[PDB]
RNA sequence: ACUCAACACGGGGAACUUUACCAGAUCCGGACAGGGUGAGGAUUGACAGAUUGAGUGUUCUUUCUCGAUCCCCUGAAUGGUGGUGCAUGGCCGCUUUUGGUCGGUGGAGUGAUUUGUUUGGUUGAUUCCGUCAACGGACGAGAUCCAAGCUGCCCAGUAGGAUUCAGAAUUGCCCAUCCCUUCCGCGGGUUUUACCCAAGGGGGGGCGGUAUUCGCUUGUAUCCUUCUCUGCGGGAUUCCUUGUUUUGCGCAAGGUGAGAUUUUGGGCAACAGCAGGUCUGUGAUGCUCCUCAAUGUUCUGGGCGACACGCGCACUACAAUGUCAGUGAGAACAAGAAAAACGACUCUUGUCGGACCUACUUGAUCAAAAGAGUGGGAAAACCCCGGAAUCACGUAGACCCACUUGGGACCGAGUAUUGCAAUUAUUGGUCGCGCAACGAGGAAUGUCUCGUAGGCGCAGCUCAUCAAACUGUGCCGAUUACGUCC
């Protein structure tokens, strides 16, 4: 169900580092985080790749409570 | 039976693939290789 | 083979309309295997499902899933 | 008649320094190598009560070994199978046949 | 084969127990083995491998003509080697029979766990434990903790990096008891469970 | 193979070479019969057919399963210990029967310890079970 | 050992052994000669006689065999299933199966202390988001691991199928499967409708162009990796309902799907502890008891732990039957796991088969129990590696609403098997007693929400021999609830 503070916070220092991350789908986003990161557990490569979707889909609305570079143009 | 590695021949001698290792207690007297994991 | 005469019944009928819908496949149009298939879903087996509920472990110091020995007092 | 080779171990990452590796040496290179998958795994399973003593809950444990049996085959080699066996000398309870 | 897998268990144990009692306190770590062929090479770890020899040279043959003559080995088909183990800190056994000879020396059990913390946590180690419980009192069996750095116990995975020895002192009075464990910086499953990294 | 459970073997393979047997003698007698067939009886062999339920069946079992005798053919033998000591009640057989029903085979149907068949008599004898029943059955 | 963390518990199913304890004898282990006996010694070994349960050579006599170790006196000693677990090490149980725990710097208080670790929401969770005199951290949790479910790759000689050759065998017409189906056209029986009869054209094979199954016909040909197997990788807390979500943390239903959330089942686990248990696990131990008419110790003999006023309690199993139901028969059909090797024989210039199982046949010209010979295996080989209970069965089985033909427990006679030794040890066996209990059983009380409960069987475990026990695998497989906190 709820996730840790280790998930949230290497997804959303991802989001700001990177938007070639940019997905709702959880496909691309996974293959993209696996190969980026060190972490040798599928579990927080998972938890991880769903939590850098939701980030997004949210931001479709506006407010999220994630990290962005996007700041600099705000 | 009997024992080899202690002489009491009580407090219960395993002869179970043949080995003895319950008059020394395997908890205590391990490196035998084997292990818990499930 | 390998379970008692009740489960190799169920199996029977599983393994039967299998093969009916691979036939159906190969050699003859999806719009045949399509009729025939959704039909087979609907008909409460499901088709697909191989039901792989199995067994249980036995454990500790108590005998199957818990009913224990009996109680000591409390 | 034809030459086999079991390699019996506890342990795997010992046997697989084996077979994979050291059979690239007779893989045509003197004889012909017809892998199939390897055999089943045996369990040493074997119940220990933790207590030393009659109070506690009666608890018990669950100990396991894992036993590999890794079978790979070959066609014939006669007095190139002393090369094959003398391969492996990386771990113990490496052991080697020939038919 | 069943039969052989538990041979070996046998073989290592008695080896073991055998070295680890009566070669003490030369920084021995454990022994290792593995066979070349109707040889079996039986390479003894030890931070002073200068005692596992010997300088008159007996001790090296006592060792092997003990186990030649429990088990029917010859010479050709058994050996014994040293092996120089650097860095005493990351072996716990090693490190316990220090902190042993310390304490059998009637030294302050604070001063003498010190020693060894300050020893192993330089070497870069993420953390050590020395827990000595036992008399330093009467009246008690009180235990003492000293604890340093960090240290996991969670999952099965924490066994392959932590090594732990624990071992006796014989003193008046009775037992003292004496344990360490001490987490190694260095992985031997080459594995972490906590902190995802990102390459950048 | 070809005997037993292409008839349905449980009850319409047995009554008809029964008749058939009975009618012109053939198979094993022999003294015995009021002996245990079946573990811990408190009752006799049975009501009536001590030892004539028994044996083409027992040519049967070995015919299409190939040279089970003696010890594999009590496997599809019975025994419950249906009445016990109060303990957990466990499988056994009777071996009597084991000894003159490998006899049997070398007459009647079969030829030998190795080849189970002649022209298979009992199949053919047997294909007017579902013509006919002579027992008035309820599916014929 | 004694509420729970006593009481089928001390892997404890103990008969001689094990053995603490009892009835008796023995040893040196009392080693260590520093103070003494060498020859011929208190001695080592010994037929007879005696000793005594023990012709046993301990002992004593006889006579023989003698190393001078054995033997003499002190000191010294070692051994122990002896006590103390309130001297103690290690280990285990429980507190505690919950979410808890601690320090640095800074803040507050004279101090003990507190803040961090906090109003709210969410979650099994100190799990998260937000907020704040706290800031930045460490453990437990999570995760990493083990097993299960779906799958890719590996992939075949002990895993198993495909086609033809092959012959056995069947080629079912003695109560049904040469006769149909589909499409179409015309003529009849119908006033009409419904319904139905005849003939022909086209189309498809059906019983024989698809024929079976042999898990050995182990025969004769050909081909493969679906079924198998193990190692290493794939596979969701995503999408959608636009619901619930004030933005967040998230929640519910449905969907894709093998599988809907701590994926599922287990295993490990913080800190503080308890005068918990264990000194009969140990070469893990303090001291002080047993240290020689020793109680220590004994392949020594026998006995105990198991006794029976019909006494209480804990745990187990069998029943009172019609929802295997009770005696009979036949059919189809299961999964982990166990096993082997003796310095004993033979073999040679450095050495092979006998204490494991199962197969097969004699064990019926007359039982069971049980005898023996041949044959293979170190196990995916062991004959199909896997079978008989729950179950199925109307074969037109038998019993039939009874303490019986439902149940066994007592009791006597016989025999074989096991063993160093049986004294119901044996027990898979015969055949008496059953018309001995008991008819779902007062108060009280136990535990599980799914392949679970319940029902059933097999193997391992212990080991002269016995499992109503314990541990593991498999089979048949639900009702109710999916809520609250009383």
């Amino acid at each position: 169900k709820i996730r840790t503070k280790t998930v949230k916070r290497a997804s959303k220092q991802l989001v700001e580092k990177y938007f070639s991350k940019l997905n709702k789908d959880f496909y691309q986003n996974k293959r993209v985080v696996m190969d980026v990161t060190i972490a040798r557990s599928k579990k927080l490569k998972n938890k991880i790749a769903g939590y850098t979707t939701h980030i997004m889909k949210r931001l479709a609305r506006g407010p999220v409570r994630g990290i962005s570079l996007k700041l600099q143009e705000e | 039976r009997h024992c080899v590695i202690c002489s009491n021949q009580k407090a219960v001698i395993r002869k179970y693939e043949l080995n003895v290792c319950r008059q020394c207690f395997r908890e205590n007297a391990a490196n035998i290789g084997f292990s818990k994991l499930r | 083979r390998g379970a008692g005469q009740v489960a190799q019944a169920y199996a029977t009928r599983q393994a039967i309309a299998k093969g009916l819908v691979a036939y159906y496949q190969k050699y003859k149009n999806e719009v045949e295997k399509a009729a025939l298939k959704d039909k087979y879903l609907a008909y409460d087996k499901y088709l697909l499902i191989a039901d792989p509920r199995r067994c249980e472990p036995k454990k500790w110091g108590r005998h199957s899933a818990r009913t224990r020995f009996t109680k000591s007092y409390r | 008649q034809r030459v086999l080779v079991k390699m019996t171990s506890r342990n795997a990452k010992a046997v697989e320094n084996v077979m994979t590796e050291l059979l690239l040496h007779a893989r045509n290179e003197k004889v012909v190598l017809r892998g199939p998958v390897r055999l089943p795994t045996r369990t040493l399973k074997v119940t220990t009560r933790k207590t030393p003593c009659g109070n506690g809950t009666n608890t018990w444990d669950t100990y396991e070994l894992k036993i590999y049996k890794r079978l790979v085959e070959l066609r014939a080699p006669t007095e190139l199978v002393k090369k094959i066996t003398s391969f492996p000398i990386d771990a113990g309870v490496d052991v080697a046949i020939t038919i | 084969k069943k039969r052989m897998i538990i041979r070996d268990g046998v073989f290592y144990a008695e080896l073991f127990e055998f070295l680890k009692r009566e070669l003490a306190d030369d920084g021995f770590a454990g022994v290792e083995h593995r066979v070349t062929s109707t040889r079996t090479e039986i390479v003894i770890r030890a931070t002073k491998t200068r005692e596992v020899l010997g300088e008159k040279g007996r001790r090296i043959r006592e060792l092997t003509a003990c186990l030649q003559q429990r088990f029917h080995y010859k010479e050709g088909k058994l050996q014994l080697f040293a092996e120089r183990v650097e860095v005493r800190g990351l072996s716990a056994m090693a490190q316990a029979e220090s902190l042993r000879f310390k304490l059998l020396s009637n030294l302050q059990v604070r001063r003498a766990a010190m020693g060894i913390i300050r020893h192993v946590m330089e070497s870069g180690a993420k953390g050590c434990e020395v827990t000595v419980g036992g008399k330093i009192k009467g009246q008690r069996a009180k235990s003492m903790t000293f604890r340093d750095g960090y240290m996991i116990k969670s999952g099965t995975a924490h066994k392959n990096f932590v090594d732990v020895a624990t071992r006796h002192c014989h003193l008046r009075a009775g037992t003292l008891g004496v344990k360490v464990k001490i987490m190694l910086p260095k992985s031997m499953q080459n594995e972490e469970e906590i902190l995802p990294d990102v390459i950048t | 193979i070809r005997r037993i459970g292409k008839k349905k073997g449980a009850t319409m393979k047995d009554v008809h070479p029964w008749r058939w047997v009975k009618l012109c003698s053939q198979h094993f007698k022999q003294e015995g019969k009021l002996m245990v067939p079946n573990c811990t009886e408190i009752v006799k062999s049975s009501h009536g057919r001590e030892r004539a339920p028994q044996n083409p069946d027992w040519y049967y079992i070995r015919c299409a399963a190939i040279l089970r005798a003696v010890y594999m053919r009590p496997g599809v033998g019975y025994g419950g210990l249906s009445k016990r000591f109060s303990n957990k009640k466990n499988r056994g057989s009777r071996p009597e029967i084991t000894v003159r029903a490998s006899k049997g085979l070398l007459h009647w149907g079969c030829k030998s310890l190795t080849k189970l068949g002649l022209i298979e008599k009992c199949e053919s004898s047997g294909h007017r079970i579902t013509k006919n029943g002579r027992k008035l059955a309820d599916a014929i």
